[PDB]
């Protein structure tokens, strides 16, 4: 950037978006930076707008192109265009490779119900050898159970034969499925929906300490979301983080025991960035979108609104979303999960 | 989707502002949950999750357990005719 | 259509699932999107286990 | 009592060849059964637009006239244009 | 001679337990060995020019300036466009 100047100093999604808007409108533009840095805030005492919203009402700016959330309080002062990118409160969790050694994974080939059902056939056949021929008969039936299944009676001959065919299918089934997970590992959790994330307390979850995300659950009158709010309100320690950079940094150092709820635009962007561990799971929780702002009664309000709808129909917006998210994405998980 | 008003209509902007109020108060998502999920005929077909099970099914192994006890019972039936002969 | 009954005066407002398009934005005034959607995939979930 | 445990003079080759026979059958049963468990372990088909476009067993189509079909027509994305060129030339009509 | 054929009441449970341990190892040998023969089976080997672009383990590039590099640039074909988008931003310089 030090060796550049003008508008070519910056790059990103909104940088390409500003060139397309000016191309269909036919004006020259200049890319400026907001002073205070924090946009869309109106003080409760002074009622003075700040950030980029205040620069349009106070005439210090003509138009604004940035990820600005469309709210009702901002619509009463400036003009908002139609949404150019939809998003919503999504779930961000670290991708569990698993990569899951242990003793619970040893009895994984057969199921929890077969390991505990084969023993019912063990003691069931060792007790038939008592009947076909106690401290020496169980001593013998176990010595007749190890070696497949002194049995001169025809009754005891077919007991060791069916037990031989019975243990054959179990050991063939043990080998067959034990090869099915050293070949393909899903593997395969954890549930992607949000209602499943609330019904358990093993893995914690929280949102930002102050913002639109926390207020969504506070006043929500839906049954699923209200139980999520009564949890985070009485969840110790503090499940809320100071900034968005601390919430993403808390999921990475939690061994898959903490989740973070945030917008899907930021969630989908982190998934395609190093160290390539976060993965958006399940659908979003609410419906919201960004937009472009113009002053009320300005000469560029309607002309820019009609231009964005022309961009979305010609597949230009989705081509831009696929540009700075997945094409130029540093995703190494798409190369580490298939190797 | 959206609501449409004629160009230069009086009730244009008031309705536009009234939609943003219903959305942030959650009235839109509540109404979406009403005629779709609540009054839906498949409200149970939206909670059960289908995932890739790791272990081996018990049903296939049952076919082996029903052929084993079927031999144990047939074995005890031949045990009685050999004790009398 | 419903957009017709607004430009031709036979009605005052149209409330329905009306897709926000550019060709319609040039003739009438659209509100903010009260419901987001997109093209998806419908498949009959198996129903394969036997 | 000689079958439950594998299989003199003449009777040696009887149980000798019988064991090799039932060796391959219990080897074929174990080898064949492992293949059908690994196939279903692969699946799928996974929820995505490309996995719908990567295969052609489970066909796919849209409405004949509407904004859905016009999407894939003028779309300049690699994954979607592949779906358009498929349905545009898919027979019978999807 | 009691170790080959699988495995007193004390020694009888030595016979039963020694088998279930060696039964899992031979299965863990058989099952795991099938995973390394199925692996290779998924070679390329030796693939097509398109599948060369679908993976990033083996890097690929052309000359820095010539008729070959310009081909991938203005190629509107989806396959060659995916190749060009990779080689253009692949670091280090391919
Ligand atoms: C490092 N090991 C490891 O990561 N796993 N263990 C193997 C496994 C392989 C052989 C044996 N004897 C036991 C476990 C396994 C067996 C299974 C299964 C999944 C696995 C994968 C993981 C749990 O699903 C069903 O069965």
């Amino acid at each position: 950037h030090e060796m550049l100047e003008g508008n070519e100093r910056y790059e990103g999604y909104c940088v390409d978006l500003a060139a397309e808007i000016a191309k269909h409108c036919g004006f020259k533009y200049k890319l400026t930076i907001v002073g205070d840095g924090k946009y869309g805030a109106r003080d409760a005492d002074t009622k003075i707008w700040n950030g980029m919203v205040g620069e349009l009402v106070y005439g210090k700016a003509d138009i604004a192109i940035a990820p600005l959330t469309i709210t009702l309080v901002r619509e009463e002062v400036i003009d908002f265009s139609k949404p150019f990118m939809s998003l919503g409160i999504s779930i961000m969790i670290k991708k569990p490779q698993k990569s899951k050694p242990g003793v619970f994974s040893f009895l994984d080939p057969l199921a929890y119900e077969i390991w505990m059902c084969i023993v019912f056939a063990y003691i069931g056949v060792s007790v038939v050898l008592f009947l076909v021929s106690i401290f020496n008969s169980l001593w013998f039936s176990l010595g007749a159970f190890m070696q497949q299944g002194s049995p001169r009676s025809l009754s005891g001959r077919i007991v060791g034969g069916v037990w031989w065919f019975f243990t054959l299918i179990i050991i063939s089934s043990y080998t067959a499925n034990l090869a099915a997970f050293l070949t393909v590992e899903r593997m395969v959790s954890p549930i992607e929906s949000a209602e499943d994330l609330s019904k358990q307390t093993e893995i914690a979850y929280g949102t930002l300490d102050s913002g639109s995300t926390k207020e969504f659950f506070r006043r929500s009158k839906i049954a699923v979301f209200d139980k999520m709010w009564t949890y985070m309100r009485s969840a110790e320690p503090s499940v809320f983080v100071r900034t968005t950079a601390e919430g993403v940094a808390r999921v990475r150092k939690s061994k898959g025991k903490y989740a973070y709820l945030l917008e899907s635009t930021m969630n989908e962007y982190i998934e395609q960035r190093k160290p390539c561990d976060t993965m958006k799971v399940g659908g979003n929780l609410d419906s919201k979108g960004y937009g472009i702002a113009t002053p009320k009664g300005s000469s560029l309000g309607t002309p820019v609104n009609l231009a964005v709808l022309k961009l979305s129909e010609q597949g230009v917006l989705d081509k831009l979303k696929n540009k700075w998210w997945y094409d130029k994405g540093e995703c190494g998980a798409k190369d580490s999960g298939s190797k | 989707y959206g609501i449409a008003t004629p160009k230069g209509s009086s009730l244009g902007t008031p309705v536009n502002l009234a939609v943003l109020k219903l959305s942030e108060q959650g009235v839109l998502d509540k109404l979406k949950n009403k005629w779709w999920y609540d009054k839906g005929e498949c409200g149970a077909k939206d909670s059960g999750s289908k995932e890739k099970t790791s272990a081996l099914s018990l049903s296939n192994v049952a076919g082996v357990f029903y052929i084993l006890v079927g031999g144990l019972g047939l074995a005890m039936l031949v045990a009685l005719i050999e004790f009398c002969y």
